[PDB]
């Protein structure tokens, strides 16, 4: 098997997910499925996947287009409330660890109030006082420093208690953070938010408070060249920080679209990925809503592609990725009559790739995620998954596991791609197509004959019989292993009233009675044998026959015609040796008259054979 | 014979690629024959699956008959402890780790080297990466060979852009490039040479000094066919401004 550990127990929930929309149940969430196995890994991926229910868990309009739904400034503002949201509690989980040493240990005895806890948090973080805080304290803490990580943490309620208990200190900061937090979308009146912008711009510029600084613009949203870095040390906490100074419709001002470009055109992979760890740039990607960039990205760690390839099949299946048209493209690109600022996922490849690696040895696994591809189409009009399963077959030559075993009794066994699809007779000719194109008729009747298109398994069939209907039927022989076969689709032909067209079926039936009639022969009954012969009536015997024989002989099929010679030698040698046991003119008769066909009949060796019949019939008299 | 499994398969194949070099093609047609059969295996250069939980605790709850892919064989308390010991050297998964143990009883090499079975498989997972990247090199340096026939020559260039730089020839044709996986590949060489002497050096701060000895050896014969590799690629125009900022940055980044 190909398949780690953790790629295993993805491929169960996948298979799941599938067995789900095969038997027409509810459409689960994929992204706690795939959360599940997240958690018998390490914490690393959990929080992924926690991003990425928590990024993708917005209104979305069902039935609606991808790139729509992306495009819409309706739902690119929700992306960063969502994010900011993780950010926040993402740091509240920090700010807990950080005074507990672990997570049970703070909840036994019980996670205290956001505001306790950042008090809790001062006092570690900073434990003796800096000497340019401003506006006093608040219960032993710089009253800044505890309305900016209280804000941090997300708890602006928190915040505004500490406000409360510093009234006269904060001067009018009350009644613009009041409105704060009752404005939706973290901003507030222009009016309002004109003021204080230009009394911080006044003489507050630079302060030697850090965290009045912070709390000041990203309540106004302003100075977005200042990263604040005295405060905002972490990834995160930059993140956090700009995208509560986004805005939306000229100076001091940044947007969404300019941000999530300004971030990976100028400081790239290279820029957040030197201290060689991965999800901290795949977190800033994926919390700025470029899903592409950051599943094509992580998509190349070599030790994350099952993750990337879910998150992917996350954003497929919630109608948030964004395809890429062109089969022909690479795996990371920008349409050119769309807007530079997003980027398309060849999504066809994506899931290429990762199927390569262990479609080889695990084929059911890989059809769970060719399913995906069931909606798309090439520029030959192959339904993707079906031709998918094609090439699987082709390769991996399972044709019992995958496509259902027609044993020779007349049963078939279904196989696993049954499950996806009722309609299996395009791919059962598409895999019996080549196989037959290599030469492997022996195969493409077995295949063929699995999906009951009898016009090609006798085609076949009189193909592989005329080379060895005169030869000698022994053990193990290939005679026996092709007669073998050929009456088991004899009998299932005629239990089952079967037929190909008259020409194609004719002389299939014609050829088994041959090779009985040299199997008969091989074995010195000939008294059997010639009785066999005579039934076809293929070869005259009475002068009288001679003229519709020989006409007959013109549209019988060269299969037929190529044995002639063996035929006509065996059924003189036949009546040759009954001349050695009135009866005597009766054969000599009838040797005549094979001669005189012979004679009118072009065929093979005609030479050697018609020289040696004549001889036969010489020494009769 | 003709059933090798995949280490006999690599170093048959190995002394094909050395007879073309050599002045010596009366193995054209037995060469084609294994680029084919190995085609999942140059697509990856050295890649070891993580290893999981799922195999660890399934092996030793029930090792007592094991199946892999189509072939059934029976573990016995002797041998599925050179399992779990294999995979802990090397990180390498539980069902991955057996399949080398298990090639070491059919070729029966235990007598020929009179080794423990587990120290044989650390030596038959590196005979592999040896080969099936030392076999690449063959493929590009005859594919520049200037004194043999220009057809031949063209063969095993297109060949090597599509099984080592997985690039589809120009008669046909969500991936990533070859350099990444290039740079990512020998990163790992390095990590596990780094891992090697610390956990070595302590347990040495025995019968295992030449195989220790051979298993370094092995590596840095690899990361040299890696950076051959890799130049033989840079050498056909296809890099970019990333890589070459990555590569200043590691060389800076040198101790």
């Amino acid at each position: 098997s190909s398949l780690d550990n953790i790629e295993m127990a993805y491929a169960r929930q996948i298979y799941i997910y599938n067995e789900k929309i095969v038997n027409g149940h509810l459409q689960p969430n994929l992204v706690d499925l795939c959360a599940s196995v997240a958690e018998l890994d390490d914490k690393s991926i959990s929080d992924m996947w926690t991003m990425v229910k928590q990024m993708t868990d917005v209104l979305l309009t069902p039935a609606t287009d991808a790139l729509k739904n992306r495009s819409s400034v309706e739902v690119r503002m929700e992306f960063v409330r969502q994010a900011l949201a993780y950010l926040e509690q993402s740091y509240k989980n920090y700010t807990l660890v950080t005074v507990f040493g672990n997570l049970h240990q703070a909840q036994l005895g019980g996670v205290p109030g956001t505001y306790q806890l950042v008090r809790s948090f001062l006092n570690i973080k900073l434990p003796a006082p800096l000497p340019g805080l401003q506006d006093g304290e608040v219960e032993g803490h710089p009253v800044w420093a505890l309305i900016y990580y209280c804000m941090r943490c997300g708890d602006l309620l928190a915040a505004s208690q500490v406000v409360n208990r510093a009234q006269h200190q904060l001067g009018e900061f009350k009644t613009w953070f009041q409105e704060y937090m009752n404005s939706k979308d973290r901003r507030l009146s222009p009016a309002t938010e004109n003021k204080l912008r230009l009394h911080y711009r006044r003489a507050l510029r630079n302060n030697t408070d850090p965290y009045k600084r912070a709390v000041y613009c990203i309540i106004g949203r302003c100075d977005v060249t200042d990263n604040q870095s005295e405060v905002a040390d972490k990834t995160e906490d930059y993140l956090w920080l700009k995208l509560n100074q986004v805005c939306f419709d000229p100076q001091d001002r940044l947007t969404l679209s300019q941000f999530q470009k300004q971030l990976l055109e100028d400081y790239g992979e290279s820029h957040f990925t030197v201290n060689q760890q991965p999800f901290l740039y795949f977190q800033v990607l994926f919390l700025t809503a470029q899903f592409e960039a950051a599943v094509a990205f992580l998509f190349r760690m070599e030790r994350l592609r099952c993750h990337a390839v879910h998150v992917a099949l996350v954003l497929f299946e919630l109608k948030l990725l964004l395809k890429s048209s062109g089969q022909s493209a690479q795996l990371l690109s920008h349409e050119p009559g769309d807007p530079p600022c997003l980027r398309r996922l060849n999504f066809v490849r994506l899931l290429m790739l990762y199927t390569r690696k262990f479609e080889s040895t695990d084929p059911r696994e890989a059809l769970q995620y060719f399913y995906f591809l069931r909606d798309e189409k090439d520029s030959q009009g192959e339904n993707m998954f079906l031709r998918c399963v094609s090439e699987l077959v082709i390769e991996s030559r399972e044709f019992d596991m995958i496509l259902g075993k027609l044993e020779n009794d007349g049963s078939r066994k279904p196989g696993v791609i049954d499950k996806f699809t009722s309609d299996t007779k395009p791919i059962i000719n598409k895999v019996a197509s080549v196989a037959e194109n290599k030469g492997l008729f022996e195969e493409a009747a077995k295949l063929y004959d699995l999906a009951k298109n009898a016009d090609k398994v006798l085609e076949l069939m009189n193909k592989l019989l005329s080379p060895v209907v005169p030869q000698i039927s022994a053990p193990q022989s290939n005679k026996e292993r092709l007669k073998n076969m050929a009456l088991s689709i004899a009998e299932r032909y005629r239990a089952q009233g079967i037929s190909a067209n008259k020409f194609v079926d004719s002389t299939f039936y014609l050829l088994l009675d041959l090779i009985t009639f040299f199997d008969e022969y091989h074995s010195g009954h000939i008294d059997r044998a010639f009785d066999i012969i005579e039934r076809l009536k293929l070869v005259p015997l009475n002068q009288e026959s001679v003229e519709e024989r020989v006409a007959a002989f013109r549209n019988f099929s060269d299969e037929i015609r190529h044995n002639l010679s063996e035929v006509l030698l065996a059924t003189m040698n036949i009546l040759f040796t009954q001349f050695k046991r009135d009866r005597d003119s009766q054969l000599r008769s009838q040797a005549r008259t094979l001669i005189t066909f012979a004679g009118m009949i072009p065929y093979r060796t005609s030479g050697d054979t018609n020289a040696r019949l004549v001889q036969m019939e010489v020494l009769m008299n | 014979m003709t059933d090798l499994r995949k280490l006999e398969a690599l170093q048959a194949l190995h002394a094909e690629l050395v007879a073309v070099r050599q002045h010596r093609f009366e193995g054209l047609q037995v060469l084609e024959t294994l680029l084919e059969e190995q085609t999942d295996a140059f697509k990856a250069l050295i890649a070891k699956p993580a290893r999981d939980t799922k195999d660890r605790e399934a092996l030793g709850k029930e090792p007592k008959k094991l199946k892999i892919g189509e072939e059934e064989y029976s573990l016995n308390e002797d041998f599925v402890n050179d399992c779990l010991k294999l995979a802990d050297e090397l990180d390498l998964n539980e069902k991955e780790s057996a399949r080398i143990l298990i090639d070491c009883d059919a070729e029966g090499d235990v007598e020929t080297q009179s080794r423990p079975l587990w120290e044989c498989g650390v030596i038959r997972f590196h005979q592999e990466r040896k080969y099936l990247l030392d076999c690449m090199r063959l493929i590009l340096e005859i594919a520049a060979d200037e004194d043999i026939d220009a057809g031949l020559q063209e063969s095993f260039g297109v060949a090597a852009e599509d099984k080592i730089f997985g690039i589809p020839p120009p008669w046909e044709r969500q991936v990533k490039k070859f350099i990444p996986r290039c740079m990512e590949a020998m990163k790992g060489v390095r990590s596990m040479l780094q891992c090697m002497a610390d956990k070595a050096n302590a347990r040495n701060m025995l019968d295992n000094q030449e195989t220790l000895d051979f298993s370094r050896l092995s590596l840095v014969e690899q990361h040299e066919c890696l950076a051959s590799i890799l130049h033989a690629a840079v050498q056909r125009h296809h890099a970019t401004i990333a890589d070459f900022q990555d590569f200043i940055k590691i060389l800076r980044k040198w101790d």
